[PDB]
RNA sequence: UACCCGCAGAAGAAGCACCGGCUAACUCCGUGCCAGCAGCCGCGGUAAUACGGAGGGUGCAAGCGUUAAUCGGAAUUACUG
RNA sequence: UUAGCUAGUAGGUGGGGUAACGGCUCACCUAGGCGACGAUCCCUAGCUGGUCUGAGAGGAUGACCAGCCACACUGGAACUGAGACACGGUCCAGACUCCUACGGGAGGCAGCAGUGGGGAAUAUUGCACAAUGGGCGCAAGCCUGAUGCAGCCAUGCCGCG
RNA sequence: AAAUUGAAGAGUUUGAUCAUGGCUCAGAUUGAACGCUGGCGGCAGGCCUAACACAUGCAAGUCGAACGGUAACAGGUUUGCUGACGAGUGGCGGACGGGUGAGUAAUGUCUGGGAAACUGCCUGAUGGAGGGGGAUAACUACUGGAAA
């Protein structure tokens, strides 16, 4: 039971409101009528239904920064592309981003231009945008007869012919005919660009035609096909998903310009575990069972989902599996296919198709799930590390435990989102690649879980330092009245130490000459000097970088203690700490911001608006890195004013470096 | 209730998802009970080689 | 004619018994409040273990009115008893998922399309 | 107390 | 299918608790009333068979420990007693 | 640290009623009836053969197998039928959820499998009626999540490497 | 012939002792759980908690040798003509089997009795089974509803 592998799998990337969710639905409708977010499987000939009719495996991707991660997954798992422009907004920010993990992954990507019918929308301008922006190479294997008002179809650049769709019928049924002699001055010349791109890929082709022999059809769309799957170029094709026209014609470019599962490199992994030894898994089903876990999810009347991606082998029901990546042993059942109208039960899945398993119990993302004989670890997929965090404290004490298990969920199922509880203030903290993808966490944990709870700021932890040193420091512990008293006296001289002189960052000096201390005793006051650090006496935050001396002190035959000794080093540690100058002291971060050049005056005044204070500047290639050191107060979604200053184009990376001190105003308000 | 965690390091933080189990610590008057070690949040000690079912520390890949 | 210190009976299943009409919105001035008008409520009885509790503040749409609604030829339908849906506070949708007794097709606007189809009599 | 890489 | 035969080759297959006494089984090193241990007694503040580890032993074994629970020992509700 | 409880209550007579006896019901008559051998009230609980342990007496227990009882979303009621006040029947009322074209409709896993939830914790949306039973039919047959098996799990016992 | 031929102590109150008296340990068991580890077979067991809520598939049908009819299939434009039977009328089962322990301290269960009863199917016996009447489903025509 097995299709010739030749599914297209495909991902839907572009910018926010580019069209993505409007071509996918117009995508299940025409595959729809052609039969008598989430995966979903079509099935799609031709449009004179020429193609066998081919399995369509279609994710719309996420266009928000926020939800990168989903780009992520889908780019690697899928073969092939669609990227969809809008032609009025050309190539918008994130567009520009996508772009860059479609170039991660190598894969092969056509361009559907968008809202054609929009006012101000020009074809030819959003190609230009991505021969210059992009960096690449745009082909234009359609133009499009009409303009913004006047739009009325898509001329087809190979074929030299245009097409009418039918309004009165959705755009059910296509038309040939010949193009508008005004319109045919313009293709002429594209239809020759068209045709020199193919002759360079085949080399054989290029020879003929420059002799001056006309390249057949079926050998201009094999170069093409070449070289999409080399990478080399793009193919662009203009459409309006609203007038139902240009979309049909789109899919049949897909089917006959990407990829198939076999078309792809072969999934590169470690074979077993150690050695670093390449499974170099062919993707075919005689080679062992390989698959890799993306978009998990829960359902309350079905088990959990974990959609998979098959590259080689077959798996059934009832079949064993080893979870490479989390070594834990697992078996496959009722697994479902989700068609457009519905999902229904499928008891194999072969190679190069995605499905989603019901009920893998150890399964998170990123997990390799192949065969126990012969194991394969194929890579995890990239990560990217959160860029803003904010407390998250429930509204209800009793939402405490719920919110916990709440979180985990939500940071289970999607891999940037991450959850952590501070030791120092513990408050439970959240990290997220965006301010609108940690207010949608908030809202799931709410609508969803039944979990309602108050965002707000971490807590920075603040250290304590001394400057100046106060010397003849002493602290008598008395405690006589009868029996057993507890006698203790220690002079002290407490110092401030310099920050980068030990590693601890604190010094006891038994600078005691002669009987005066007896040497049981100074372990014990060492000890006491060492538990006052813990709680600072002004704030109640860590003493660091500070230094004692013990010189002198006294005791007696029977009162004088270990606990004595302890008492009376505490008592003197206060004296002297609020004598020397008591000062919190701010962490301050190292940050680096990669910039696009225009903005970077904008990058560099915010850091100054901020305490920050800049400590380098590097130009590259590509964009501008500022390196500065900003305390971490200040550091609080940073990402969203930087992605406000740069257009969403500048990323920034951050280390803890020192403990500098507080300005007063900042050093005040954390005292109160 | 209060629970007694037993081992060198103890990662037991606030809002800490853990399980408890039976057992007096007769120098502590009123802890009845003991942490399970390796189970849910809490974790195994750290370097431990002797009674590691005990404090719930997988076998040294030895 | 619904107004401050009214007492309106419950007509889902939210729990709360008994409301009193705390303010009638939509008017500075504004005096009354008829059959699908919006009106902040406080719960003067509510049955245990519901979805809303005694002394909770939230919005109400009413409708069933003892002076009741006129129709465009001069009919009259009135009821004989005030009753009110309660909406939540911020979306002003129906906390409930039942409806109770007959309502009009006063509510037939989009606001209120989940108490029409959950009526069991619409006159 | 501040970001995902642990820190104050 | 149980079962039987043929092949290849020691190949593919051992862990878990414990050693102060009660209770079978001991030394060294780290540590120094700390860190820990503990069913009961109790151990640990410089030669710790009681802690953490190493060697050695012991008990059990595809299991071995721990917790919970029932009865016994408890003649510790005694009818026997 | 529950002492009084009862008025169709307790009995008689007549009528009705049920398959049958009977305050079962009703009219009248009498003033009874239960209770420190604990009535009434309150808490808890399916019961047993058995099981676990103990020399025994006993103590604990009632998962599995078999007998019996009770229940079938909650509360009530009848119908048909030999037999039900009926798990996959009916009517009503109530809580809840679903479909809708907004007029109305529909339902009840404490069947098997399965999902969420709770929890320290407990299994497959498997196969077949081949056998043994049961229903229907003259039989052939059909139906059978009874049953026979299979999967999962060191959960126990047992045997072996 | 054989069918319970069966009962153990120890640690810890004291400077030591004896008594009292608790605490604890050695045994067996479990619908177990957890932690670490795990080659295999046989046999058994497996929501003890929420009688919590349940998506989906299935768990009670069968009889043409009761009856009209024949939708459909297969043979001999057509028919019940046949096999065979959708739907329907009729009979029977559906009160069994399967699940669960909420209720229930006795109205239940167990033990032994009783007297005033019923009882499909099964079985033994003795007979009969005579002769009519009216109706109704399906069906046909029309009509309503999204469906039921
Ligand atoms: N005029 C015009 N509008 C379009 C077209 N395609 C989509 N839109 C509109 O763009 C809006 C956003 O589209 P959407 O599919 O949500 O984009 P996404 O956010 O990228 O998924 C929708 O409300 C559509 O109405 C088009 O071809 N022409
Ligand atoms: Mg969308
Ligand atoms: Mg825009
Ligand atoms: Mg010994
Ligand atoms: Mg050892
Ligand atoms: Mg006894
Ligand atoms: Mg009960
Ligand atoms: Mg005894
Ligand atoms: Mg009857
Ligand atoms: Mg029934
Ligand atoms: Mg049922
Ligand atoms: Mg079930
Ligand atoms: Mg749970
Ligand atoms: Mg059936
Ligand atoms: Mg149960
Ligand atoms: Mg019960």
């Amino acid at each position: 039971t097995t299709p010739i592998a030749r599914y297209r799998n495909i991902g839907i990337s572009a910018h926010i409101d580019a069209g993505k969710t409007t071509t996918t639905e117009r995508i299940l409708f025409y595959t729809g009528v052609n039969h008598k977010s989430a995966a979903t499987t079509a099935f799609w000939s031709g449009m004179a239904k020429q193609y066998e009719p081919h399995r369509i495996n279609i994710i719309d991707t996420p266009g928000h920064v926020d939800f990168t991660i989903e780009v992520e997954r889908s780019m690697r798992v899928l073969d092939g592309a669609v990227m969809v422009y809008c032609a009025v907004g050309g190539v918008q920010p994130q567009s520009e981003t996508v772009w860059r993990q479609a170039n991660k992954y190598k894969v092969p990507r056509i361009a559907f231009v968008n809202k054609m019918d929009r006012m101000g929308a020009n074809f030819l301008k959003v190609v230009n945008q991505i021969k210059t922006r992009l960096g690449a190479n745009p082909v234009p294997l359609q133009l499009a007869i009409g303009a913004e008002e006047h739009f009325t179809g898509v001329v087809d650049l190979v074929k030299m012919k245009a097409i009418n769709w039918n309004d009165a019928d959705q755009g059910v049924t296509f038309e040939y005919e010949d193009i508008p002699a005004d319109m045919v001055e313009l293709a002429n010349e594209w239809h020759q660009n068209l045709i020199e791109s193919a002759a360079e890929a085949s080399e054989e082709l290029m020879e003929k035609y420059l002799g001056g022999e006309e390249l057949t059809e079926a050998e201009i769309k094999g170069a093409l096909r070449q070289r999409v799957l080399n990478n080399e170029i793009i193919l662009v094709t203009c459409g309006s998903a609203f007038k139902n026209k240009g979309v049909q014609a789109m899919l049949d470019a897909v089917i006959d310009y990407l990829p198939s599962p076999v078309d792809v490199p072969a999934i590169n992994g470690i074979l077993d575990d150690g050695k670093d030894t390449p499974a170099e898994r062919h993707a075919s089903d005689d080679e062992p069972f390989s698959a890799l876990a993306f978009k998990i999810a829960t359902d309350p009347f079905v088990g959990n989902l974990t959609f998979f991606r098959v590259y080689s082998g077959v798996v059934n029901s009832g079949d064993t599996v080893l979870n490479s990546v989390k070594a834990a042993r697992e078996r496959f059942g009722r697994i479902v296919q989700m068609h457009a109208n519905k999902r229904e039960e499928i008891k194999e899945v072969r190679a190069g198709d995605i499905a989603a398993a019901i009920g893998l119990k150890d399964v998170t993302t990123g997990d390799t799930l192949c065969d126990p004989d012969a194991p394969i670890i194929l890579e995890r997929m990239e990560f990217p590390e959160p860029v803003i965090s904010i407390a998250v404290e429930p509204k209800t004490k009793a939402d405490q435990e719920k919110m916990g298990l709440a979180l985990g969920r939500l940071a289970k199922e999607d891999p940037s989102f991450r959850v952590w509880t501070d030791e120092e203030s513990n408050q439970t903290i959240i990290a997220g690649m965006g301010e609108l993808h940690l207010d949608i966490i908030v809202d799931r944990m709410k609508r969803e879980f039944n979990v309602e709870a108050n965002v707000g700021k971490p807590q920075v932890a603040y250290r304590e330092t001394i400057r100046q040193k106060v010397t003849d420091v002493e602290g008598k512990h008395a405690k006589q009245s009868g029996g057993r008293g507890q006698y203790g006296h220690v002079v002290i001289d407490m110092y401030p130490l310099e920050p980068g002189s030990n590693p601890k960052g604190y010094e006891f000096i038994n600078d005691i000459k002669g009987g005066v201390i007896p040497g049981e005793y100074i372990p014990a006051v060492d000890k006491g000097i060492q538990e006052q650090l813990k709680a600072g006496p002004l704030a109640g935050y860590p003493v660091v970088d500070m230094g004692i001396r013990l010189h002198f002190g006294s005791y007696h035959d029977v009162d004088s203690s270990e606990l004595a000794f302890k008492l009376a080093a505490s008592i003197a540690f206060k004296e002297g700490f609020k004598k020397a100058k008591p000062v919190l002291l701010e962490p301050i971060m190292k940050v680096e911001v990669e910039t696009p050049e225009e903005n970077t005056g904008d990058v560099i005044g915010d850091l100054s608006r901020r305490r920050g204070m800049l400590k380098g500047q590097e130009s590259e290639v590509t964009g501008v890195k500022i390196h500065a050191e900003v305390p971490l107060s200040e550091m609080f979604g940073y990402a969203t004013q930087l992605r406000s200053l740069t257009k969403g184009r500048a990323s920034y990376t951050m280390e803890f470096l020192k403990y500098d001190e507080a300005p007063s105003n900042v050093a005040q308000a954390v005292i109160e | 209730v209060t629970s007694y965690i037993g081992g060198e390091g103890h990662n037991l933080q606030e809002h800490s998802v853990i399980l408890i189990r039976g057992g007096r610590v007769k120098d502590l008057p009123g802890v009845r009970y003991h942490t399970v070690r390796g189970a849910l949040d809490c974790s195994g000690v750290k370097d431990r080689k002797q009674a590691r079912s005990k404090y719930g520390v997988k076998r040294p890949k030895a | 004619m619904i107004q401050e210190q009214t007492m309106l009976n419950v007509a889902d299943n939210s729990g709360a018994r008994r409301v009193m009409c705390i303010k009638v919105l939509g008017g500075s001035h504004r005096r009354y409040a008829g059959v699908g008008d919006i009106i902040k409520i406080t719960i003067k009885e509510a049955i245990p273990r519901g979805k809303v509790k005694k002394g909770d503040v939230l919005k109400a749409v009413v409708v069933r009115t003892k002076k009741g609604v006129r129709r465009p030829d001069g009919s009259v339908i009135r009821f004989d008893g005030n009753a009110c849906v309660l909406l939540n506070n911020n979306s002003e949708q129906p906390i409930g998922t039942r409806i109770f007794g007959p309502v009009t097709r006063e509510l037939r606007s989009e606001k209120f399309m989940k108490i029409i189809s959950l009526a069991p009599e619409v006159l | 107390x501040c970001w995902w890489g642990x820190s104050g």
